[PDB]
RNA sequence: UGAUUCAUGACUGGGGUGAAGUCGUAACAAGGUAACCGUAGGGGAACCUGCGGUUGGAUC
RNA sequence: CCUGGACGAAGACUGACGCUCAGGUGCGAAAGCGUGGGGAGCAAACAGGAUUAGAUACCCUGGUAGUCCACGCCGUAAACGAUGUCGACUUGGAGGUUGUGCCGGCGUGGCUUCCGGAGCUAACGCGUUAAGUCGACCGCCUGGGGAGUACGGCCGCA
RNA sequence: CAGAAGAAGCACCGGCUAACUCCGUGCCAGCAGCCGCGGUAAUACGGAGGGUGCAAGCGUUAAUCGGAAUUACUGGGCGUAAAGCGCACGCAGGCGGUUUGUUAAGUCAGAUGUGAAAUCCCCGGGCUCAACCUGGGAACUGCAUCUGAUACUGGCAAGCUUGA
RNA sequence: GCUAGUAGGUGGGGUAACGGCUCACCUAGGCGACGAUCCCUAGCUGGUCUGAGAGGAUGACCAGCCACACUGGAACUGAGAC
């Protein structure tokens, strides 16, 4: 049901009065392929439980996206810290035109279809927050029009 | 000194709709009532009124949905320091056509769907979504 | 009809010639700003009616001079 | 920048300058060999390097590096240098060409043997 | 200009059956189909993003027996085509002439199929052609010639077309050994393990 | 008879890089006289001292 | 004694007369320079006494320019809020200072200190005196070192 | 007609980057675009076996654009990262509150002329296919002229009082 | 900052033709921070390469235009050439 991706392990590290404590960190993304994505973050001392947290925490903050037949509604922007990205519907056939931490965004979430294109930072745990931060935004006709007091026809 | 009345007046909007205001109020004048028309008719504002003789107050009443603005951004285009006029066969869409575009055209005040219509240009004020 | 400039009289001290200044308004070609542009001809005046100031109507003819190629029509307001 | 700035001083392009500039724009010059010797490079590497000082036909003098394991180089030898920086060796920004003019190919070399000038064995 | 060497080490290396052999026996009685060839063959590959998209262009390759500078100008006819751009690059393969031989049936192996069409045994419309990337139009009647009518592989090849399910956009008359190309397939009248999206984002790279 | 440009010149000015020899220990902690800025004078060297200024000073 | 600006309260008057500003011009701490005065205290330089391995310092005893005045020059400072000018808009709290209205109590202006909300920010923090939301115009940046140096120009007695 | 008969190489395999082992060497010899590798258990040097990528080519060098939103018009910055002139006054320049009328310069619409052919793009046609050749369109985003539109900007005239 | 045939005017001459094209005389102008003058580099275009585009780079082959013909200068002939 729920598609899962592992996007980046870092090892980090802390410092103590006998020496170096290392550490590892997993970021994630799972999605059910029809508009529905959340990230997980996860920290432990071996890579394996590091994963294992990051899915956990993945499965229990998804977002709903308003797709719109395997692609986005309009053209959309994500920002998070350093993270500037750029997000456009696509014919079909084009296929994820996108940067690596944004293509495993937009795969689990559903979109089939897009042109992206990650600016500034691309750390990427923060450009997947400013993915899904232009995802979560984008609107649809129906609540354009509902939020507008007019009808979808009208709208289109 | 004051320079651009549309750009203080899409300002008030958007500074009102953050500090949920329930209608805003600005010194008045023909282009911003021209403006407001087609805030109303395309439901991004409830309503407006003009109020006064010889300093004329106009005051729009802006509306929420479900407990969010309704105007997502609003943005000028054209500017003092920088013009922009567009041909017919080249006015913008916002928003992929989900929003508006504010178009100043020999026929008046429209928006970007109306003034394709009509088969006109003119000068692009502003963008709604 | 025939083609025709306006513009202002900058000098008129010269024997039966002015210069005239023609004001253009253009976009710049990359950065969209409208900005003005002013071109200085050499004009025939016959009778020697400008003064430094007027606004004047010009139109072009055959060469008079080194640099006069055009010649005054009327005069639209005077200084 | 406002346009207005923009329209008086425009926005202006950083000229990039060659990192070889003794070959001039082509793609390889010949020279005579005016010294050869060895040099040992930059922390924190160690070893005897294998350059030669070579006078390029524009008159340029400069310092390239011979690659593969031995060389039949000597003063006057007639070489021909390509582009290639060596990262460890003080300003060395060419490679001779090993197997064109003068510069013979490595011996019993196997592998990558277009790099060094060395014919396919008969096997 | 043409793979020459061992064919099971390519289907092995892309962990499937190409049909590069006729379909006799076996794939798994002739190779260890499942396991990649060479000394190194049994390990696990940790495919990055980048080898999973070129697996798949490879695989699409090796089917068909194109090379690369062929297959990227398809690609490019396929983008400049209007349509999906992942389907036209199908389409533009099916539509070669010695594979349209092969889903006949007068060739076992679009190998050999080719081989048929390169020694002038081929006619399109009633002239002989010998190019193998030739594109086969629809309402086009290919054809056996008289003189290579009488060949042993000929039959060999149509008594095993039938022990392989029957495309639907040809119609080949195995007694007469001509067919018609009635319209380009559909993507669903083709594999579905073949992932033409990789491909199309492999040449964005 | 000028201007400009290229080459070259005993000697000389500082600069970069390498390498680490000699002399100290100026800065980083209140770095052991808080540091730094402008200016002036002095000193083998880092610098020191006067005058005004800053906190991008620890303690209290 | 001569003289500039700011603010408030009621009115009257003019009728867009406005905002910003390359080049230009003026003002511009301290040190420093020129001429003439002045010189208590302080004190670069300098001298001696100490401290120290040394001590061209820190400490002590002295002490000259200078610090002061008149006129002229110089034109630089971590000249800092390291935050250009002008205008509009957007929850609050506690103070300082200076007006003014009303009945200590209630308002209403100007300038100013600290905290903090939304928002913004890499973070620190900023937060109606914005680093928030916008418009007008100007100045400036484009890896570190070489270097704000060389050469040339202009300015300066230096 | 005759017979598989005459016809495969080049680079790479630590990470970016598709592809791993052994032996040799021992900060040497050497590699290198960068991160870096080499000190006696080297997937990084050299040979070999195996593999990967292209293929009558394959590599290297040179050079241009890209990635570089790293001169940012589209599309960036300036408290502390590089960056607000020490502070002002002010000419040129840029910008300009509100109402009516007029003008039609900017702007917008339409027409006409021109924008050579080739090239690019679309639908076709012809060489067995393709490259290539070719018919017809579109495009040439411009300029000029004419006729209209008048909201906005500009000009001219008259005001207004909220900026000054 | 530049310019004295320099800027304009009148008259004569000259050219296939307008013209400081040339000469005499008169006027004292003309160009320039919307970059004159001076210095360095360069044939221009249709196009070509790159780029999502805006741009950036470029001008070989093919076609249009210009310039040159050992170097400097000159005219003659001719519808047309320096
Ligand atoms: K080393
Ligand atoms: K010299
Ligand atoms: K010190
Ligand atoms: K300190
Ligand atoms: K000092
Ligand atoms: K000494
Ligand atoms: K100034
Ligand atoms: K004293
Ligand atoms: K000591
Ligand atoms: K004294
Ligand atoms: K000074
Ligand atoms: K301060
Ligand atoms: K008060
Ligand atoms: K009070
Ligand atoms: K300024
Ligand atoms: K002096
Ligand atoms: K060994
Ligand atoms: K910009
Ligand atoms: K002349
Ligand atoms: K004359
Ligand atoms: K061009
Ligand atoms: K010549
Ligand atoms: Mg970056
Ligand atoms: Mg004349
Ligand atoms: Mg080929
Ligand atoms: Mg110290
Ligand atoms: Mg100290
Ligand atoms: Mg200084
Ligand atoms: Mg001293
Ligand atoms: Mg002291
Ligand atoms: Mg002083
Ligand atoms: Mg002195
Ligand atoms: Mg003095
Ligand atoms: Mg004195
Ligand atoms: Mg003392
Ligand atoms: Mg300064
Ligand atoms: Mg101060
Ligand atoms: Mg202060
Ligand atoms: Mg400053
Ligand atoms: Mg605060
Ligand atoms: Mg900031
Ligand atoms: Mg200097
Ligand atoms: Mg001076
Ligand atoms: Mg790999
Ligand atoms: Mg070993
Ligand atoms: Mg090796
Ligand atoms: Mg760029
Ligand atoms: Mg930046
Ligand atoms: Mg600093
Ligand atoms: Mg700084
Ligand atoms: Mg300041
Ligand atoms: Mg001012
Ligand atoms: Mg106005
Ligand atoms: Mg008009
Ligand atoms: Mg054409
Ligand atoms: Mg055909
Ligand atoms: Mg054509
Ligand atoms: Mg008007
Ligand atoms: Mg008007
Ligand atoms: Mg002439
Ligand atoms: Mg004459
Ligand atoms: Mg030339
Ligand atoms: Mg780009
Ligand atoms: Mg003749």
């Amino acid at each position: 049901e729920l598609q899962e991706k592992l996007i980046a392990v870092n090892r980090v590290s802390k410092t103590v009065k006998g020496g170096r404590i290392f550490s590892f960190t997993a970021l994630t993304v799972v999605g059910d392929g029809n508009g529905r994505v959340g990230f997980g973050y996860g920290k432990a001392r071996e890579v394996p439980a590091a994963i294992q947290k990051a899915m956990e925490k993945a499965r229990r903050n998804m977002i709903n996206v308003a797709l719109n037949n395997g692609t986005l509604q309009h053209p959309v922007k994500g920002v998070h810290t350093g993270s500037r990205v750029f997000m456009q519907p696509a014919s079909e056939g084009t296929g994820i035109i996108a940067g690596g931490a944004m293509r495993a965004v937009l795969e689990v979430a559903g979109v089939h279809n897009v042109l992206a294109k990650a600016y500034g930072s691309t750390n990427p745990i923060n450009v997947v927050r400013a993915t899904i931060d232009g995802l979560e935004n984008m609107n649809s006709p129906e609540m354009v029009a509902a939020k507008r007091g007019k009808s979808v026809e009208e709208i289109l | 000194s004051m320079q651009d009345p549309i750009a203080d007046m899409l300002t008030r909007i958007r500074n009102g709709q953050a500090a949920n205001k329930a209608a805003v109020t600005m010194p008045s004048s023909k282009l911003k009532v021209a403006i407001a028309n087609v805030l109303k008719e395309e439901g991004f504002i409830e309503d407006f009124k003009v109020e006064g003789d010889t300093k004329p107050e106009l005051e729009l009443t802006l509306k929420y949905f479900q407990g969010k603005a309704v105007v997502e951004s609003i943005q000028r285009v054209s500017r003092p320091g920088l013009r922009i006029y567009k041909r017919k066969d080249e006015l913008p869409k916002v928003m992929a056509g989900l929003g508006i575009a504010v178009v100043s055209t020999s026929k008046g005040v429209m928006t970007d769907r109306a003034a394709r219509q009509a088969g006109l240009g003119g000068e692009i004020i502003c963008y709604v979504a | 009809k025939i083609r025709t400039l306006q513009g202002r009289v900058v000098s008129d001290k010269m024997e039966k010639s002015i210069v005239v200044a023609i004001e253009r308004f253009v976009k710049h070609p990359i950065y969209g700003k409208f900005i003005k542009r002013t071109t200085k001809l050499h004009v025939h005046d016959e009778n020697n009616e400008c003064g430094i100031g007027d606004v004047v109507e010009i139109r072009e003819c055959r060469p008079l001079s080194k640099t006069k190629s055009w010649t005054l029509v009327r005069v639209v307001e005077k200084a | 920048a406002t346009v207005n700035q923009l329209v008086r001083k425009p926005r202006a392009r950083k000229v990039a300058k060659s990192n070889v500039p003794a070959l001039e724009a082509c793609p390889q010059k010949r020279g005579v060999c005016t010294r050869v010797y060895t040099t040992t490079p930059k922390k924190p590497n160690s070893a005897l390097r294998k350059v030669c000082r070579v006078r390029l036909t524009n008159g340029f003098e400069v310092t390239s590096y011979i690659g593969g394991e031995g060389h039949n180089l000597q003063e006057h030898s007639v070489i021909l240098i390509r582009g290639g920086r060596v990262k460890d060796l003080p300003g060395v920004r060419y490679h001779t060409v090993r197997g064109a003019l003068d510069c013979s190919g490595v011996k019993d070399r196997k592998q990558a043997r277009s790099k060094y000038g060395v014919k396919r064995p008969k096997a | 200009a043409r793979y020459l060497g061992p064919k099971l080490k390519l289907s092995r290396r892309e962990g499937t059956d190409l049909f590069l052999k006729s379909g006799v026996r076996a794939i798994d009685t002739k190779c260890k189909i499942e396991q990649a060839p060479g000394q190194h063959g049994a390990r696990k590959p940790r495919l990055s993003d980048y080898g999973v998209q070129l697996r798949e262009k490879q695989k699409v390759r090796r089917i068909y027996g194109v090379l690369e500078r062929q297959f990227r100008n398809y690609y490019k006819e396929a983008a400049r085509l209007k349509g999906n751009t992942g389907e036209n690059l199908l389409a533009l393969l099916e539509g070669r002439l010695d594979n349209v031989v092969y889903r006949m049936g007068f060739g076992a192996t679009r190998a050999e199929a080719r081989q048929l069409v390169s020694h002038k045994a081929i006619m399109v419309n009633g002239r002989v052609v010998n190019i193998a990337s030739y594109q086969v139009s629809p309402n086009d009647v290919v054809s056996i010639r008289e003189k290579a009518k009488k060949q042993s592989r000929v039959k060999a090849a149509l008594e095993l077309a039938e022990q392989r399910e029957k495309p639907t956009w040809l119609e080949v008359d195995a007694g007469k050994m001509e067919g018609t190309f009635k319209r380009k397939p559909e993507r669903s009248d083709l594999s579905a393990d073949i992932n033409e999206h990789l491909i199309v984002e492999l040449y964005s790279k």
